[PDB]
RNA sequence: AUGUUU
RNA sequence: GGUGAAAUUCUUGGAUUUAUUGAAGACUAACUACUGCGAAAGCAUUUGCCAAGGACGUUUUCAUUAAUCAAGAACGAAAGUUAGGGGAUCGAAGAUGAUCAGAUACCGUCGUAGUCUUAACCAUAAACUAUGCCGACUAGGGAUCGGGUGGUGUUUUUUUAAUGACCCACUCGGCACCUUACGAGAAAUCAAAGUCUUUGGGUUCUGGGGGGAGUAUGGUCGCAAGGCUGAAACUUAAAGGAAUUG
């Protein structure tokens, strides 16, 4: 509930104690009941397999990563995302990735991360069509919905408040360095307006 | 007159003509 | 008979919400009420429970899918591509 | 027996640059173009600027301790021009001249394999 | 080709199709070849495998489902594995491997 | 009016091993420092001389061949094999009209640990007594030619070390070997090994770098 | 009335050629009706080639020669007086002088 | 390099 | 830098240039041609896979199953549209520098959409050979592409030969080309634009002086831009084609 990225649960056997220890993972597509997960070091390159982020090749598509080896998975967890295998450093050894947003991370090349691409992908490509839809799509995740503007409060109620014509009067970029209370629009800005051109600045 | 440029001319006249075609009811 | 022209599954939203809006609507939700072949038992009896969970009313098998149909092209092209890496790490 | 450095001669259009470097390239010796040696904005391309401009980094680098050049002459490439300046030529003329013994001179313009379609539209400079 | 030799089977020799009576003929023993499709769940596979290795009979691997197979056997329906009783006049028997 | 070069100190470039002479020449750079160390500055340079003036003989005017700096040694720079490549002129006088140009590539892993991208080169010609005036090749021919190739220089390397295969490309006889192999298909004048591209080192090892 | 019999070009049985640009105007004109020609020039000939001999360290270096494929559109072409206008018989003499 | 109309 | 010359712009925060690298996306130079394939639009790095196709060979098979085709379908450059990805370059718009009498034109520097890709539209081009398709016949010639046939042929290795490449001759199909034109045309020119007043091989489509006008209106298709269909009033003695002399 609340999350648009469908989970798999896979059983393990606990390797010090005779019972079977249940793990709730992301599914990656593809992956399938039934099916035969391998995690480790030593775990082949097939979809839904945890392997070290330093064990797979350049180009290889990871999900559910680690930022750190032994958080059990940070990165790429929301539906239909991804991390790319850039780059190894073997010495020192560390491995470059590019996550979701397009940034380049430099992660621990012992960081686990599952082969594959979350399940659920495409799911923001539907209208939500009706205000019930996102009613009920924030009924599980937190009360964030509906938003009044702030343009449309007393100028008790916000800094957008007040006025004979709605408006901001001031402008909405809100300097990082500012303060709770303060920080309503666009909080450090570094551009407004449409954006033109290409993104992925470098 | 060139004969694309007076296609292009009359094209932007129906276009103006359908707008007020529109416009009317 | 054919009863609507063009609006198929989304005559249900009657006039409302943006002819534009409605049509991106209906192809998602004719892909996402679609049947598929099952890779396992090979009939037309996967379909969709929850938003990327498909299963095969036959063989009972469920597979993690997309949001609306059961593989994306992304996901297909992740599938060959680590097809490639694999066989080339072997070989 | 000489001690070798590298011309590098780019001969474009609206300039020369005489760019001696050591055999390696990194480190340079007295990169001198046509516009230093002219102040006219039209003759930093001429052959009377390369000269001038070859002369005095043929004595810098006499003075450094370089004997002979391996040359190394361009044109601006990429998708412009394959062609080169008016002013490479005297250049050369100038380096040989000047005392500076010469070596393995190569062109070496950036050619394409067909990449990075070339500036002006498809009805090009209209003059 | 292979599909070529299945359909020569279908026309003029003996035949069964499906697991059971796949698994029947290979017990009695009049099982000259069986055909798996490609997408066989691999706990069938194995059995018909154990069958075929106590009955000294073939096994071909056919590399379609058991959309394919049927197809190829000639029928408008699925099916999972074929069995060889007799192959009439056809060279499906010698011409493998 | 701080005169750089006064500040610069003179180290010779001892370049190959094995290709027919020590000495190649001279570079300066800036003389070691507190925070900026000479060796430092150095050992990532690559030079790109002639294989005529590495051999003596003037048969290899072309065919420039790069020697990457791997060590510093007192006043001697000990570089290695870092790529070889044709003259841009004779690359272009090869290049003619009315005859089928042939270019193969591979990505093969010397002996050792090195990986390399080997570019050879071929052109259709005509036979002696020819009347045809252009000798074509009908692409079949060009795709078992460029089969042949790749197989031979696939097998060159990986049964050669780096220094091995630095030894036979002077004599040139992966060009005779390739003549050999594909005078059943088409007569291919001019065959060469137009380039050879380094894509990635295995460990330095000085020990064996210490061939020089 | 048609000019050129075949047409101002070299495309018959084509359709479709891919363009190339000018070197001197950058105007693009497909590659068969774009004028071609050869430049094998001496890399030095410059009232040189004696001053350059004395100054190499190499005893007969047989310096090399530079080689470049210009492409000209048939207005810079006619401009440049690589190719120039001709009579209406002598239109249809392709060979060279 | 720029030069309109009759 | 950039230009005819300049200017805008960048530059001792080291621009331009040099070397070693790395990333991105596009493109596929030279080879490249009066060469190839495709129904056309188009298609040019390698290799692998997937189906397809013409020609040739054929003493294989069927036996009229065919040709052209209203209605109807499929594809259809570029630009443009929708939504994601991508966005290096160039670059409608836009901004700027100059020129000019004015010059938000040509020229210079940037630069949005676009350019690329996926999933859908759009369905138009001087979409041209301005030449419908099928069939037969009527001059000569040499090339060239693909297949086949022959040689006491040349070279290449396997050891007889054999393919491979090449030479010679023939041959079928193709892209074209040169000469001549009995012939055709108003001529330019044309091996078809010939076999047409000595007028009939089959068949589809289109035009009937120039404008108004591919306009108005209606229909239909399209998200839109627009496509397809498509007048009339009125006006006019020419408009136009080819060639000749100035
Ligand atoms: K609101
Ligand atoms: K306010
Ligand atoms: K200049
Ligand atoms: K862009
Ligand atoms: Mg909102
Ligand atoms: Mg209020
Ligand atoms: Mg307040
Ligand atoms: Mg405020
Ligand atoms: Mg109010
Ligand atoms: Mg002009
Ligand atoms: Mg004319
Ligand atoms: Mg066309
Ligand atoms: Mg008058
Ligand atoms: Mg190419
Ligand atoms: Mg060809
Ligand atoms: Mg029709
Ligand atoms: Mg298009
Ligand atoms: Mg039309
Ligand atoms: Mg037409
Ligand atoms: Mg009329
Ligand atoms: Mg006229
Ligand atoms: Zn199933
Ligand atoms: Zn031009």
């Amino acid at each position: 509930s609340g999350r648009g990225a469908p989970l798999a649960k896979v059983v393990f056997r606990d390797p010090y104690k005779y019972r079977l220890r249940e793990e709730i993972f992301i599914a990656n597509e593809g992956v399938h009941t039934g099916q035969f997960i391998y995690a480790g070091k030593k775990a082949s390159l097939n979809v839904g397999n945890v392997l070290p982020l330093g064990s797979v090749p350049e180009g290889t598509i990871v999900s559910n990563v680690e930022e750190k080896p032994g958080d059990r998975g940070a990165l790429a967890r929301a539906s239909g995302n991804y991390v790319i295998i850039i780059g190894h450093n073997p010495d020192e050894n560390k491995t470059r990735v590019r996550l979701p947003s397009g940034a380049k991370k430099v992660i621990s090349s012992d960081a686990r991360g599952v082969i594959g691409v979350i399940a659920g992908g495409g799911r923001v490509d539907k209208p939500l069509l009706k205000a019930g839809r996102a009613f009920h799509k924030y009924r599980l995740k937190r009360n964030s919905w509906p938003k009044t503007r702030g343009v449309a409060m007393n100028p008790v109620d916000h800094p957008h408040g007040g006025g004979n014509h709605q408006h901001i009067g001031k402008a909405s970029t809100i300097s990082r360095g500012a303060v709770s209370g303060q920080k309503a629009g666009l909080i450090a800005a570094r551009r407004t307006g449409l954006l033109r051109g290409s993104q992925k600045t470098q | 007159m060139r004969a694309k440029w007076r296609k292009k001319r009359t094209r932007r006249l129906k276009r103006k003509r359908r707008k007020v075609r529109a416009r009317s009811k | 008979a054919k009863r609507t022209k063009k609006v198929g599954i989304t005559g249900k939203y009657g006039v409302r919400y943006g002819s534009s809006l409605r049509r991106q609507v209906k192809k998602l939700e004719i892909q996402q009420h679609a049947r598929y072949d099952c890779s396992f038992c090979g009939k037309k009896t996967v379909k969709r429970g929850a938003a990327g969970i498909w299963t095969c009313s036959c063989c009972k098998k469920t597979v993690a899918g997309g949001a609306y149909t059961v593989s994306t092209a992304a996901a297909a092209t992740v599938r060959s591509t680590i097809r490639r890496l694999r066989e080339m790490v072997e070989a | 027996s000489q001690v070798f450095g590298v011309a590098r001669i780019y001969a474009s259009f609206n300039d020369t640059f005489v760019h001696v470097t050591d055999l390696s390239g990194k480190e340079t010796i007295a990169r001198v173009t046509g516009g230093m040696k002219v102040k006219a904005d039209r003759d930093e391309s001429s052959p009377y600027a390369a000269m001038l401009a070859a002369q005095d980094v043929a004595a810098k680098c006499k003075e450094v301790g370089i004997t002979a050049v391996h040359v190394k002459i361009r044109a601006t490439g990429g998708t412009r021009t394959k062609t080169p300046g008016p002013g490479g030529q005297a250049a050369l003329r100038a380096l040989a001249r000047s005392g500076l013994r010469i070596g393995r001179i190569e062109d070496v313009t950036p050619v394409p394999s067909d990449s990075t379609r070339k500036k002006g539209g498809r009805r090009g400079r209209r003059l | 080709s292979i599909n070529q030799k299945l359909a020569l089977v279908i026309k003029s020799g003996k035949y069964t199709l499906g697991y059971k009576s796949t698994v029947k003929s290979l017990r009695q023993g009049k099982s000259k070849l069986i055909i798996i499709a490609a997408n066989t769940p691999v706990l069938r596979k194995s059995e018909l495998e154990y069958y075929a290795m106590l009955s000294k009979t073939k096994v071909y691997y056919f590399q379609g489902g058991n959309n394919e197979l049927g197809t190829a056997v000639g029928k408008l329906f699925r099916v999972g594995v074929v069995s060889i009783l007799e192959a009439g006049d056809s060279d499906i028997l010698t011409t493998l491997a | 009016v701080v005169d750089p070069f006064t500040r610069k100190e003179w180290f010779d470039i001892k370049a190959p091993s094995t290709f027919e002479n020590r000495n190649v020449g001279k570079t300066l750079v800036n003389k070691s420092t507190g925070l900026k160390s000479a060796s430092d500055a150095l050992k990532g340079r690559v030079v790109e001389v002639c294989l005529a003036d590495l051999q003596g003989s003037e048969d290899h005017s072309f065919r420039k061949i790069k020697l990457r700096v791997d060590e510093v040694q007192g006043k001697n720079l000990l570089t290695n094999f870092h790529g070889m490549d044709f003259t841009t002129d004779k690359l272009r006088s090869m290049v003619r009209k009315w005859q089928t140009l042939i270019e193969a590539n591979v990505t093969v892993k010397t002996s050792d640990d090195y990986v390399l991208r080997i570019f050879a080169i071929a052109f259709t010609r005509k036979q002696a007594n020819q009347v045809k005036r252009h000798s074509y090749a009908q692409s079949s021919h060009i795709r078992a030619i460029r089969k042949v190739i790749s197989e031979i220089l696939t097998k060159e390397v990986q049964g050669s070390t780096l220094a091995q295969l630095t030894s036979k490309l002077i004599p040139e006889v992966i060009n005779k070997e390739i003549e050999n192999a594909t005078k059943d298909i088409f007569p291919l004048q001019n065959i060469h090994v137009r380039k050879v591209k380094l894509l990635k080192q295995p460990k330095f090892d000085v020990g064996a770098l210490m061939a020089l | 009335p048609k000019k050129r019999a075949s047409n101002g070009r070299n495309k018959k049985g084509r359709g479709h050629v891919k363009p190339v640009r000018c070197v001197n105007c950058s105007k693009s004109i497909p590659k068969d009706k774009a004028i071609k020609r050869m430049a094998i020039r001496n890399i030095v000939e410059a009232a040189a080639v004696r001053d350059l001999s004395e100054a190499s360290v190499y005893p007969e270096y047989a310096l090399p020669k530079t080689y470049n494929k210009l492409h000209y559109c048939v207005s810079c072409a006619i401009h440049a007086r690589i190719v120039r206008v001709r009579s209406r018989e002598d239109r249809k003499n392709r060979a060279p002088p």
